[PDB]
């Protein structure tokens, strides 16, 4: 829609028709992702640093749709897409499956268990 | 010796309008030195994330007039999962630390006690004192090898 | 539920109707204000944290639309209106009759002749 | 609603050591209490506020009452601007009541007993200033909180 961002949920966030949503609820992990589930939609994805700019701004620790398969050590989306390196760097810490986003592009991974604030995301379609 | 970073939170004035240095050192050998006023690969590393700090620290201190000292002390990690120790001075008068290896607190006294309960509320805060070292443990190994 | 939010200039980031676009080009506030100008638009305003939240997560320092009258000390918004220590807490240092955003709805008090990033802003009509 | 502020001067007591007490309100919401025993326009009205109360008792001191528990009750009412202007209500003892309106220095009282008293309390120039004045000292921030309320 010319000059218009949208559809989005209510009160979210939109750029270039991605709806985004900042969470002040502390959740695990797990609770994080059935609440963007909740909501049609999932955790924090990033695609393209070129597209989603902005969010190299996002100060603080947020659950992101990251998570870990610790048999080999690799990382993939919620989606199933593996996380490419021109997307973010991930700091990996020795203990934890899932990650935090962490601004400027960078994630920390984190032990699911703890609680924290989170994104959710919908993108444009 | 390990690797040390002074930093210093104060409001500016027309005879200096520092508001915040960080000066890292190994041993006698200064190795970054910031300010808002005007070794390559551990500078990169630390830089970004130590001035994100300081502007984190400039807000905890607003809403807490102070000056403000830190002392991060570490030591080279060898085989065992690497830690620092973060060591906080407030105007001289409340000091408190926290030990990032197992994310434990000290306090010198139940008045500093009080504000180091206060700042560790903030869950970013005490993130960036962890993951900075995380993030740069590696390359500062690698340079105290050096 | 689902909505549109604009009409915003393209690739902007707009909640509420509101527009946000985020320049990384240093600037002086003079020459930050010209250009937002350019883009029918104006230096940041935080008209309500409630409605702004969002705004609490970015980062470093960004030249707003906050501006001194020294004679009484006086701070306004480009616009006319008054600061309102709800919108926003102000921190002053003695010598800087502009501010810069520092997060967390709080701001710093800066020489306006400093080259700072900058933020601009189309508030929903 | 209109910002409303209601001071109370009386006679402290072993009971009640009070002797002033001012609450300020929006609507139902308390937004200031103050006696001898929000935040900006909170410390804007304080000091003013005090030196008013100081300067009530020593008229009420000077008044000439007749009725069969003394009390001054004073009311000031304080609509968002959107020329700053006020009503002030006073109260002698449930017997005169007497008004001033800031926007046009002008006053009305209840009945000619009640205008005795009121005129000789407006000979007196700095209280009618500081009736006048408190206003426009905080007229912009008690705007500023009255937009907040909406």
């Amino acid at each position: 829609m010319e000059g218009y961002c949208g559809p989005c949920p209510n009160n979210w966030i939109c750029h270039r028709n991605n709806c985004y949503q900042f969470f002040n609820e502390e959740k695990t992990w797990n609770q994080s992702q059935a609440s963007c589930l909740s909501q049609n939609s999932s955790l924090l994805k990033i695609y393209s640093k070129e597209e989603q700019d902005f969010l190299k701004l996002v100060k603080s620790y947020h659950w992101m749709g990251l998570v870990q398969i610790p048999a080999n050590g690799s990382w993939q989306w919620e989606d199933g897409s593996s996380l490419s390196y021109n997307q973010l760097t991930l700091v990996e810490i020795p203990k934890g499956s899932c990650a935090v986003y962490g601004s400027s592009f960078k994630a920390y991974t984190e032990d699911c268990a703890n609680l924290n604030t989170y994104i959710c995301m919908k993108r444009a379609v | 010796h390990s690797l040390r970073c002074n930093l210093t939170i104060k409001d500016p004035t027309p005879a200096d309008p520092l508001w915040y240095e960080a000066k890292c050192f190994v041993g006698e050998i200064l190795i970054l030195h910031l300010s808002n006023i005007n070794a390559t690969e551990v500078k990169k590393c630390l830089t970004q994330p130590l001035k994100n700090l300081c502007q984190k620290l400039r807000n905890k201190v607003s809403n807490t007039y102070p000056h403000l000292q830190v002392t991060m002390i570490y030591p080279q990690s060898q085989g065992r999962t690497p830690s620092a120790t973060w060591e906080f001075n407030i105007s001289d008068s409340y000091f408190f630390t926290f030990y990032t290896e197992n994310m434990s607190w000290r306090s010198a006294n139940d008045e500093s006690g009080v504000i180091m309960n206060k700042w560790k509320d903030d869950g970013e805060f005490v993130k960036q004192l962890k993951f900075l070292i995380h993030e740069c443990s590696q390359k500062m190994d690698e340079f105290l090898k050096q």
